[PDB]
């Protein structure tokens, strides 16, 4: 359940008040399901040695990749959950750069400042590594924009706020052919909810079948996963979009 | 601000009785009480 | 729990209205008078060094033009965007180095306490108003809040 | 027999979090920290 | 045999690959008839069309 605040006003004497009943809303999160499958022949299972463990490792790698990419950008439509960037796109959370097709120092300050001060205090950064390196390259004379020095790791704090890393966001606004590139994101992350239902489970199918419903000499491996996520308040973020002359 | 969902109606809990209500007539018969019951050990019973 | 919820909503609404009214109250009709409209068009208004440009010299001027009896006891007031534009003045690491990127907001500016006001004007470029009152400094003992 | 509402879907519980989520920006002013507060009796205050 | 219920852990679809489904199978065997039809006197009320 979400809602808003009562709307007061300055009224003169002997004045009838206004109806100030706030409105209510109900954010809801559907729970989706992921799947995978690896069929195997009998001879392969008997001859090739130590295959079950390798298949388990491959299943884990695939699950982690899918889960990370979907959390970053999930279309929300169809069978997919909603990623943060997809949810924020088009909404008033979007910002335009000061100069078109350019990433300058002032853009960081803009993304940090246009956000409401109630949320600014407990927000966090999230972007790709390319963008962080672009930020680190800003300073030349050792002035205010001196985040850290070459010969050192990646800093743990920006503007006194935590920093995060995500590969699956856009990196280059010129190489790609997409018109818009969401490169930087800052906001209060308590407004992104993840619903966890059950972890990865692997089941062993002893016998598969053919067209005529008689065995064809193969076995399987079934794995599935359930999860769901969305955004309850999209005004708590200030995603930045460098839209290019597409 | 009343019971419409958009006006605070989303705030009221949800009541439900978990038990199911069977809406089938069924049928009452007493043959098994009177009939003679023999265990069959195969396909056909001969007398 | 409707009662507690609506009491919370009342508190939030009152707090939000009071802040903006004290920041920029029109002072006519049914509204109290905000500091910005009180100090508008009077002797307190200063124009920048060059048109449509805000540099370190303007901050020094706004601090220095005051009488000494008022300078030695006073505080600042501005929107967060203005403090950030101050922070972007230094490029060569000289005397404009308020603080380095990676740290939080400072607490003093020229030895004086600094405070934040959200409802005050923010950007003079994207906004369509002819005038933009952006920075404030003075002895706030001369602003009176009379509560009944 | 799946998750559709008619085909056994009425058996799932309804889960709701009672806490409300405030979606108002609000405002933060520190004028009251630096200003002067004087209690008034009546309609106007003169000096 | 009396009522027996079996649990099928996996069902398959069109391409002979799982669709994530489970089942319950139940079967029951019985047969019946009369021996001597001279021990009964069933009554029917004949209605002309």
């Amino acid at each position: 359940v979400s809602s808003a605040a009562v709307q007061w006003s300055w009224d003169a004497e002997f004045e009838e008040v206004s109806d100030d009943s706030p409105e209510f809303g109900q954010p809801e999160i559907p729970v989706k399901k992921a799947q995978g499958f690896v069929p195997i022949s009998i001879e392969a299972l008997q001859d090739e040695a130590n295959v079950t463990e390798t298949v388990a490792l491959l299943f884990a790698e695939g699950k982690d990749e899918l889960e990370a990419v979907t959390l970053t950008t999930g279309t929300g439509q169809g069978n997919q959950p909603t990623g943060i960037v997809t949810a924020l796109a088009g909404t008033a959370a979007e910002i335009a750069p000061v100069t078109a097709e350019t990433f300058a120092l002032a853009d960081v300050y803009a993304v940090y400042e246009q956000l409401a001060a109630r949320h600014r205090r407990q927000g966090a950064w999230l972007a790709n590594n390319l963008i962080y390196n672009k930020i680190r390259q800003f300073d030349t004379q050792g002035g205010a924009g001196l985040w850290t020095t070459i010969g050192n790791g990646e800093p743990s704090q920006l503007l006194g706020r935590p920093v995060g890393e995500a590969e699956a966001m856009d990196a280059n606004w010129n190489t790609s052919a997409s018109a818009d590139n969401f490169v930087l994101l800052y906001g209060n992350f308590q407004n992104y909810v993840i619903a966890d239902r059950i972890g990865m489970t692997v089941e062993f199918i002893p016998h598969l079948f053919g067209t005529n419903r008689r065995p064809n000499g193969s076995r399987g491996w079934f794995a599935y996963y359930r999860m769901g996520a969305d955004v309850v308040n999209p005004n708590a973020f200030r995603l930045l979009n460098v839209e290019t002359a597409s | 601000m009343g019971l419409t969902k958009a006006d605070g109606g989303y705030l009221v809990p949800f009541q439900l009785d978990p038990t199911v209500i069977i809406t089938s007539n069924g049928s009452l018969n007493d043959i098994r009480r009177f009939a003679r019951q023999v265990v069959a050990t195969g396909d056909v019973w001969h007398g």
